[PDB]
């Protein structure tokens, strides 16, 4: 493992190739977030998972989302805000 | 290349020399496409030597 | 490794016996593949406008 | 501004060492070079005695 | 040959002004072009103009053998059509004329 | 002429000074 | 802060470094790993050329 | 220590948009669940199709219904946030330019 | 420099025929890893200084000619031998052995040529301590010198 | 083509030769240079430096640049005036001069 | 031989075929131009080889003579078309010569 | 006779000369960087000079 | 239903979309107007090759789809396996895509000549911009100090159109008038950046000692993308195309 | 038929890459500091000391990154279920089965990873003691956030540009 080496900054490591050819056909599905339908599907699935977690939160060590918190609501709501596939 | 660009190929053949060598002229391309590689590579080496 | 193992298992099962009811998921996948092949043939031999008109009429009739 | 170039004029020494005294002397606006750059490439007119007297009477600006 | 442009047309209005100032057979046009190049980006600055004049002095000194004080004691700095770059004074005058003609 | 030499060895760099 | 006369030649200054410590100038220059080879090549070339 | 202060007008507009968007998101999630249930019920009762196809159609119908319900607040918040981000970026660039 | 190149190539051939011990193999592995990381698998044009860019590209081109092209040639020879064998066996033209056998030959012959010429590639990257590439090269050289109990340029 | 070339050669070299045949009291040098400019500045032996890279390699190009600057340093040279400037970089690749006009001497290109 | 500095520039042998020396820039340019002169003859050489082969093979009375019924020539601009190659030769010669001059 | 030998002989000869004779380099020289370069064969001996 | 009608009948839907979308997105991201334009130009140049390759492949398939059927004479696999024909068509499309990508993104180094710069004969502008960006890009690995933050806050009203008239009030500035004037001139009039001050640099080093001990260089100056990106190429001393420009660069 | 297919899109809806000034405007002081620190740590770790980088990376791997990878792997295995999808005793269609698996499994992995992020990232940001303590320690500002945003976008651009030539790239 040794995460320290990865954390270490290096000119060559920073300017080297991080994404190879094999990853593109395996990760091109992430561009579907452009579609409002896909965004809605993902939001519905996330909300359902949050509801399940809240219902099962009675067990120790598991805490569901609290609607009072601003950070949780903001992060859940603005995840797909301003999404643009053209800009890297 | 050459006569094919003209819509009057008979005129193309007549107006230059009134002679027909098209068969050889068009069969020479295949040989010319590879006869030059050794000279080209040796010239690249010689140009690099001159640059050094 | 997984592909080789699964191909071996499928070949062994097919060689041994084939008169066993399969899972609904696999059956539906095969049905969908056959339907997709037929739809490809229909699209190849039919016009997009005709397909769209037929689908719209069928949807209106269903409603 | 893009096409502006020095064209080799007044290309005196540019110190690179941090502690070189030139790096401060040239920064000092009130610094007088031994001779103006245009005159640095022109023939001398004063006699040897006159040049020696001028150099002896020369005083550093500081 | 010693200018900053492959051909005189690449240079701006300063080259045309130099051509007008000097006769077609007078090689002072090259010195005027050198003055134009020196004045590029400096005429519009009070210090830049003085720097361009000093550059002209240095250029004349490097082109021809010269003594100290000759360029300062030049009587007339004006240039006429038939002035040739045969002396440091003439070279300096042509370079100054080019700097003056330089606009930007 | 245009490409009479047919190639230029731009890779060959100016040899770097190595004196101490 | 500077003494306000930085760069002035001290009166009677002599251009002698007989007892100067050169260890303080080590960090001001860089020598490549082949410094000895370069020195020998320089000596050989100078002897055989000059 | 002092820190960059955002425009109060933009802050208030974003607060209103965010409140509306949260309320929408919740109601639209419920509407999407209901639409998925209704689409599944219709498909399994009147439509001759495979279970996988029916479930996919129901999921897409529910997602489309939720998006239709929540588009207004989502679009309003998106435009307001884009304008606010542009203004903040321009101000910070003007401050830090050197 | 043709004489120098011939001498270096012959020295590398003689060393390869001689063989390597544990320390020499460790040093060669370090050199090969450094070369692969900083030259072969890195775009030389992304370096800071023009001088280091040019020298890194010179080292990369020398590595290409002395390793990649040579391995391609040897793998092509092996694949052509296999192609002749299969053509004789089947009494017909076959196209499968060319790509697969050529790739296998290249994979087999790249390590041996890289080991043969590892020191030359490592030395050609000695731009100088004033640059990042030269500093990393010097660090690896110090490590190799410590391993080998000797001093090298 | 030959006739046009010969006509140009005549206009530049033959007819002007007869304009001056005796010492001139006023502007003798000016008139002599006027008649000599048309003949000594013909583009045939002046043009070409603009495309010098066709024959000059980068290092050779820099060496020939410095050589040409030294050769044409003389201010009194209409041929130098009409010649293309040497103060430029090789179009393919430059190894010596990084920027044009950034020198340590107004004459030497380095 | 100026000391250990060998100033001799020509080391040609009894059967030298090239230039006496190649240290001079002029001679280097001439040698490069001469070497690249012969590089631009591939198509012409191949065409002439094919012409010679065909003439030696089929143009004899024994194999395949052809009835030449043409009375008079009708070419008008074939000379212009063919003289492009000597035009290129002249352009290259002028370029190299002027660059050296 | 006509094409392949004429277009490959000189290059083959130069390649072999570089291989087996160091392109006629005179050794005992110092600092190759400062030393002049002994060019490979460049004059076509097979072509009529 | 009113919002749905608005969405359907918005005139922006009929209005053709422009290229300003990338600039607006980059401005929202944080890039300045000029930086946004440069980055948008770079991205558009990178993607134009792929778009053109896709269009070319589609057009080739549309015009010459019968070539796949004709090839069945030599490759009956196409005739007896439609899947093979589909894979061949996809491979042809990808081939056109890759050709376009090579044309518009590959280095394809060429000479810096005004006579042909910008003709796309060589990808010189894109290559130089990419190389400069990748070489000179180094994220600011610091935390903006209190002095830098205060100077940024104080730079609200600064403008180069007219110099501010600085007035010394002893009761709110302290120190002496001359020292205050010198400090103000250094901070604002001189244009010196806050991180270039000696005490600011010393504080940065003291605060980032841990990074220095680890061996990481501290970048005093934040990266300025507009100082390395120039679609026109004037920054990199690339000669503009002669026929589209009325001026020349020395080089 | 546009960028969303061949360009990089997996970094835009994860690791707080979508955080901008709009969230900070409504956030309180502590929430703003936490959000800014999270964005900086995820996008530009260079601003943090090595110890902080290691600690934050460990926490992120424990909570969001590796958890989402595991969930995506589980979904991908669910997709793998039933392999080979179409086959018989005569032919097995290995190429078709491989194509179907390669098309289906990564999509399920993406769905699972996006679900995990959407569910847990807000909770991780809001209720992580390590993130709270580190945000309090560093106390980043809006200027720092803007610089980090620009640097993250430039890093994404550099990553896209570097992979331009994955097959052939001499260099000169
Ligand atoms: C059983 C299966 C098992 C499978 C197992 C294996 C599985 C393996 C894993 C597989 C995983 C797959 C995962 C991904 C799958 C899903 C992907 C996905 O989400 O994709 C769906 C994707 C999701 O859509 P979205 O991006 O979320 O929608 C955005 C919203 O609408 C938001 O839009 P907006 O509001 O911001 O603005 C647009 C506005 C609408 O405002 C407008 O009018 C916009 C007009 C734009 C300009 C149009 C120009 C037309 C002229 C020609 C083109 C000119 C050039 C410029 C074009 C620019 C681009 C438009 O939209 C509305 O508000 C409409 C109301 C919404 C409800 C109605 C929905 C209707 C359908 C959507 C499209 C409607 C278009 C209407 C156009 C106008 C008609 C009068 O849907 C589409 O791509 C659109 C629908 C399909 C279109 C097909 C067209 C085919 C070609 C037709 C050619 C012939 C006609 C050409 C002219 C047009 C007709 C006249
Ligand atoms: C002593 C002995 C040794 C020697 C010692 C040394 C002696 C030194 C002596 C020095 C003497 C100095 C003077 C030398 C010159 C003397 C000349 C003389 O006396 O004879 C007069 C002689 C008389 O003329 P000629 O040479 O007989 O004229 C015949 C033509 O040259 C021939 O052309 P043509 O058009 O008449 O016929 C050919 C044409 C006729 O054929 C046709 O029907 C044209 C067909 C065009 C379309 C092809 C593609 C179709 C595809 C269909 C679909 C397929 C299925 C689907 C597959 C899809 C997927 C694969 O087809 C072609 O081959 C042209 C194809 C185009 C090439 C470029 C294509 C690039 C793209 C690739 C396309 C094809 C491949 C891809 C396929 C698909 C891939 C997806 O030459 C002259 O007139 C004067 C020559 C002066 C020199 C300059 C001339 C410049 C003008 C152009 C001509 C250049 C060539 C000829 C030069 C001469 C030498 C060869
Ligand atoms: C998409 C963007 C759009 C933007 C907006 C545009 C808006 C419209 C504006 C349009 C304005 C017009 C622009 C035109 C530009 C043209 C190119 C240009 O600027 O070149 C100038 C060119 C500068 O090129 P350079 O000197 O080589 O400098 C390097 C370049 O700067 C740069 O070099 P490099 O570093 O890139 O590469 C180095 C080297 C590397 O490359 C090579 O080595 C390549 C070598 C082979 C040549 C290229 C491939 C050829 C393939 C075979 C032919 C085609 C095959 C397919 C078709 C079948 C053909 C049979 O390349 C060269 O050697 C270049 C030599 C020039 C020729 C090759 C250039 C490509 C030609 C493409 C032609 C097809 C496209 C359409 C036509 C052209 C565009 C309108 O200037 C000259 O050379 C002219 C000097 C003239 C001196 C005075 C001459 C006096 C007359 C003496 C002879 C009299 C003869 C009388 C005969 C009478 C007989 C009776
Ligand atoms: C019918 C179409 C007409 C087209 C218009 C052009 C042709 C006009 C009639 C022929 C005369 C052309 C003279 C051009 C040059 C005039 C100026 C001059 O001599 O000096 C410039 C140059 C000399 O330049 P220079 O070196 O003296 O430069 C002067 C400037 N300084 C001193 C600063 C350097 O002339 C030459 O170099 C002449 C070389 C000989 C060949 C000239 C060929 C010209 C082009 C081909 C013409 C073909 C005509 C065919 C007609 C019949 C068929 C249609
Ligand atoms: C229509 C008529 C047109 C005529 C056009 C004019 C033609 C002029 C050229 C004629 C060439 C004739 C052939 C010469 C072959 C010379 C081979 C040689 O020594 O190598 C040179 C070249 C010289 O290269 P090198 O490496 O040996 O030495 C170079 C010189 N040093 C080392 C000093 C730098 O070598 C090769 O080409 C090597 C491969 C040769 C392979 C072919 C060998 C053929 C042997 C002769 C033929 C077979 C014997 C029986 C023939 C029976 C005939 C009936
Ligand atoms: C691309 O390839 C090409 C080239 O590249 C190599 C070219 O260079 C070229 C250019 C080449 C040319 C233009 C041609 C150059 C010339 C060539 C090839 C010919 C050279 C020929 C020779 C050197 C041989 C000379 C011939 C001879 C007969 C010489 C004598 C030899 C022999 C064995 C006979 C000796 C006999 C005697 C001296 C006489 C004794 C007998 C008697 C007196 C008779 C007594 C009588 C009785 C009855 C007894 C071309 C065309 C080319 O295509
Ligand atoms: C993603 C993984 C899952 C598997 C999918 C893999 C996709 C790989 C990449 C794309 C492959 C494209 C090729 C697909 C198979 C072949 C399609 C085809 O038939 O194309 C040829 C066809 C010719 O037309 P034809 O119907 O024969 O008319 C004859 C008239 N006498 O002409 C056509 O019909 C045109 C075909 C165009 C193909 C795309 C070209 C790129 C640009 C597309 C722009 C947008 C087109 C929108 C079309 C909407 C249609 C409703
Ligand atoms: C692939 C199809 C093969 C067809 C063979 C039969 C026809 C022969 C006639 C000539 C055909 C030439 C086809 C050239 C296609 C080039 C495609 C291309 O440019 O692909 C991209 C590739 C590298 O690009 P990449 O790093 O992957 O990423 C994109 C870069 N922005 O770009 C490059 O590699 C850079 C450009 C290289 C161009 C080379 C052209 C000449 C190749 C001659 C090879 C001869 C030997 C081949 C084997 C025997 C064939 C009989
Ligand atoms: C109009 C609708 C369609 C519009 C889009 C058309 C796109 C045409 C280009 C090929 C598309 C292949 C399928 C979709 C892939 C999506 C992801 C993608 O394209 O990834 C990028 C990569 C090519 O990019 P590259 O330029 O090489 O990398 C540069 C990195 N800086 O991608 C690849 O390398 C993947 C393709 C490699 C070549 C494959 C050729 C044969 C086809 C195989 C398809 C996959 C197998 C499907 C099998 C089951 C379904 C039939």
């Amino acid at each position: 493992s040794d995460p320290f080496k990865k954390v270490e900054r290096d000119y060559h490591n920073e300017r080297s190739v991080h994404k190879h050819f094999a990853s593109y056909p395996l990760k091109f599905w992430w561009g579907l977030n452009k579609f409002e339908t896909i965004q809605g599907i993902h939001s519905i699935l996330g909300n359902a998972a949050d509801l399940v977690v809240s219902t099962l939160s009675f067990i120790p060590g598991v805490q569901g989302r609290n609607n009072a918190s601003y950070i949780e609501n903001s992060i859940r709501v603005t995840r797909f805000r301003g999404f643009d596939d053209k800009t890297q | 290349m050459g006569s094919v660009w003209f819509r009057n190929r008979y005129w193309w053949y007549r107006s230059l020399y009134d002679d027909y060598v098209a068969r050889e002229a068009k069969l020479a391309f295949g040989i010319a496409a590879f006869i030059w590689l050794p000279h080209y590579y040796w010239g690249i080496h010689l140009n690099r030597a001159f640059e050094v | 490794f997984y592909s080789l193992f699964n191909f071996y298992l499928s070949r062994i099962k097919n060689k041994n016996n084939y008169l066993v009811r399969k899972h609904l998921y696999t059956t539906e996948l095969l049905i969908e593949l056959i339907l997709f092949k037929y739809k490809l043939i229909i699209l190849k031999f039919s016009s997009i406008k005709y397909i769209l008109n037929f689908n719209v009429r069928k949807f209106i009739l269903f409603n | 501004a893009l096409n502006k170039r020095n064209w080799g004029y007044n290309a005196h020494y540019k110190p690179e060492l941090e502690r070189s005294m030139k790096k401060v002397l040239y920064a000092d606006p009130n610094y007088k070079f031994p001779i103006e750059w245009p005159e640095r490439y022109m023939a001398e007119t004063k006699t040897l005695e006159q040049v020696m007297d001028e150099e002896e009477n020369w005083e550093y600006y500081k | 040959a010693q200018t900053a442009h492959q051909n005189r047309y690449q240079g701006g209005l300063c080259y045309a002004q130099c051509n007008e100032l000097f006769s077609f057979w007078n090689p002072s046009i090259q010195q005027c072009w050198k003055g134009c190049d020196f004045g590029v980006g400096r005429v519009n600055d009070p210090e830049g103009r003085i720097e361009a004049q000093q550059m002209c002095k240095r250029w004349a000194a490097e082109l021809y053998w010269t003594y100290k004080g000759e360029l300062d004691t030049i009587k007339d700095l004006r240039v006429h059509a038939d002035m040739y770059p045969t002396t440091p004074q003439n070279v300096y005058r042509a370079c100054l004329a080019g700097v003056r003609r330089q606009k930007f | 002429a245009l490409f009479f030499m047919a190639n230029t060895a731009i890779s060959v760099p100016s040899v770097l000074d190595t004196s101490p | 802060d500077l003494p306000a006369d930085y760069g002035k030649m001290p009166a009677g200054y002599n251009f002698l470094t007989r007892g100067k410590d050169w260890r303080e100038y080590d960090k001001d220059f860089i020598l490549r790993t082949d410094a000895v080879w370069e020195k020998f090549q320089l000596e050989h070339f100078f002897r055989n050329y000059m | 220590a002092r820190d960059f202060e955002y425009n109060n007008q933009d802050v208030n507009q974003l607060n209103g948009a965010f409140i509306s968007l949260v309320e929408d998101e919740k109601i639209g999630f419920w509407v999407g669940v209901g639409g998925f249930a209704y689409s599944q019920f219709i498909m399994r009762k009147f439509v001759k199709s495979t279970n996988i196809f029916a479930s996919v159609t129901s999921l897409f119908a529910g997602a489309a219904l939720a998006n239709l319900y929540t588009h207004q607040s989502r679009a309003s918040y998106a435009r307001v946030a884009a304008r606010a981000n542009r203004n903040a970026s321009l101000a910070l660039n003007k401050l830090m330019e050197y | 420099s043709c004489t120098t190149r011939r001498f270096i190539d012959e020295k590398e051939k003689l060393e390869y025929s001689r063989g390597y011990n544990q320390q020499e193999l460790e040093a060669s592995k370090l050199r090969k890893d450094f070369v692969k990381k900083y030259i072969v698998d890195f775009d030389t044009t992304l370096y800071k200084t023009q001088v280091e860019r040019d020298w890194a590209y010179i080292a990369k081109r020398e590595y290409r000619y002395e390793v990649q092209l040579k391995s391609i040639g040897y793998g092509g020879a092996l694949a052509n031998a296999v192609l002749l064998w299969r053509i004789y066996a089947n009494k017909k033209m076959v196209f499968w052995p060319i790509p697969i056998v050529g790739a296998l030959g290249y994979l087999y012959f790249q390590p041996v040529f890289f080991q043969k010429s590892n020191k030359r590639f490592f030395d050609m990257c000695n731009v100088g301590e004033e640059y990042y590439l030269g500093r990393e090269r010097n660090k690896i050289l110090r490590e190799c010198n410590k391993i080998l109990n000797v001093e090298d340029f | 083509v030959c006739g046009i070339y010969v006509i140009h050669v005549i206009y530049n070299y033959m007819i002007p030769y007869y304009w001056v045949s005796t010492p001139l009291k006023n502007d003798e040098f000016t008139r002599l240079r006027m008649k000599d400019y048309i003949a000594s500045t013909v583009l045939e032996e002046v043009y070409g430096i603009s495309y010098a890279e066709w024959g000059w390699l980068p290092h050779d190009f820099a060496y020939n640049r410095m050589r040409g600057l030294a050769g044409y340093m003389h201010p009194d040279d209409p041929r130098a005036m009409c010649t293309s400037t040497f103060h430029r970089k090789h179009k393919y690749i430059e190894h010596e001069v990084e920027k044009v006009g950034d020198y340590h001497h107004m004459t030497y290109p380095k | 031989m100026w000391g250990n500095l060998w100033t001799e520039a020509s080391y040609q042998l009894n059967f030298n075929i090239g230039f006496s020396s190649l240290r001079s820039d002029v001679l280097i340019h001439l040698a490069q131009w001469q070497y690249w002169w012969w590089f631009w003859f591939a198509l012409i050489w191949s065409f002439y080889y094919f012409i010679i082969l065909k003439v030696a093979r089929f143009r004899v009375l024994k194999m395949r003579p052809k009835i030449s019924t043409s009375y008079r020539p009708h070419g008008k601009w074939g000379d212009f078309l063919a003289c492009i190659i000597p035009l290129i030769w002249c352009i290259n010669i002028l370029t190299n010569s002027n660059l050296i001059l | 006779i006509v094409l392949t030998w004429g277009w490959s002989s000189f290059q083959i000869g130069g390649y072999n000369y570089e291989r087996f004779d160091d392109n006629g380099e005179r050794r005992n020289t110092l600092y190759w960087k400062l030393s002049p370069v002994e060019f490979p064969q460049s004059k076509l001996w097979n072509r009529p000079s | 239903v009113y919002h749905l009608f608005e969405r359907i009948c918005n005139p922006d839907n009929f209005k053709l979309s422009g290229e300003a979308a990338r600039v607006r997105t980059l401005i929202a991201a944080g890039f300045s107007k000029e930086e946004a334009e440069q980055v948008a130009w770079l991205q558009n140049h990178q993607v134009n090759g792929k778009i053109l390759g896709l269009f070319t492949g589609g057009f080739a398939l549309y015009c010459c789809n019968n070539y796949f059927h004709y090839f069945e004479r030599y490759f009956p696999r196409l005739r007896y396996q439609p899947f093979t024909k589909f894979l061949a068509q996809a491979a042809t499309v990808y081939f056109f895509f890759k050709i376009g990508d090579y044309y518009f993104t590959s280095r394809r180094y060429g000479s810096n000549d005004a006579r042909m710069n910008g003709l796309m004969y060589s990808n010189t502008y894109y290559s130089t911009n990419k190389e400069a960006l990748i070489q000179n890009f180094e994220p600011l690995n610091r935390k903006f100090t209190e002095e830098e933050v205060e100077q940024f806050l104080r730079n609200e009203g600064r403008s180069q159109e007219e110099k501010r008239n600085w007035i010394y009030n002893p009761h709110i500035h302290g120190s002496t008038e001359g020292e205050w004037k010198a400090d103000i001139h250094e901070k604002f009039d001189s244009g010196k950046a806050p991180w270039e001050r000696e005490h600011v640099k010393a504080k940065i080093l003291e605060t980032n000692k841990a990074k220095i001990d680890a061996g990481e260089e501290i970048q005093l100056k934040p990266f300025k993308t507009l100082n390395h990106l120039d679609k026109t190429g004037l920054l990199h001393r690339l000669h503009p195309f002669i026929w589209t420009n009325n001026w020349t660069l020395l080089g | 038929v546009f960028e969303f297919l061949f360009y990089n899109q997996q970094h835009k809806t994860r690791n707080g890459y979508f955080i901008n000034h709009d969230n900070l405007m409504l956030a309180s002081l502590e929430e703003r500091k936490k959000l800014i620190f999270y964005f900086i740590a995820n996008q530009v770790p260079e601003k943090l000391d090595p110890v902080d980088r290691v600690k934050f990376n460990e926490e992120l791997s424990d909570n969001l990154s590796t958890k989402a990878r595991l969930i995506g792997s589980l979904t991908g295995l669910i997709g793998l279920v039933g392999f080979p999808y179409i086959s018989t005793r005569i032919y097995s269609r290995p190429v078709l089965n491989i194509g179907l698996s390669l098309l289906i499994c990564p999509f399920l992995y993406y769905v699972g990873n996006q679900l995990t992020y959407s569910v847990w990232e807000p909770k991780f940001i809001a209720n992580n003691n390590t993130v709270c303590e580190l945000s309090k320690k560093y106390n980043f500002t809006v200027f720092d956030f803007a610089q980090a945003k620009k640097e993250a976008h430039l890093k994404a651009l550099r990553t896209e540009l570097v992979s331009d030539n994955l097959l052939y790239s001499p260099g000169i």
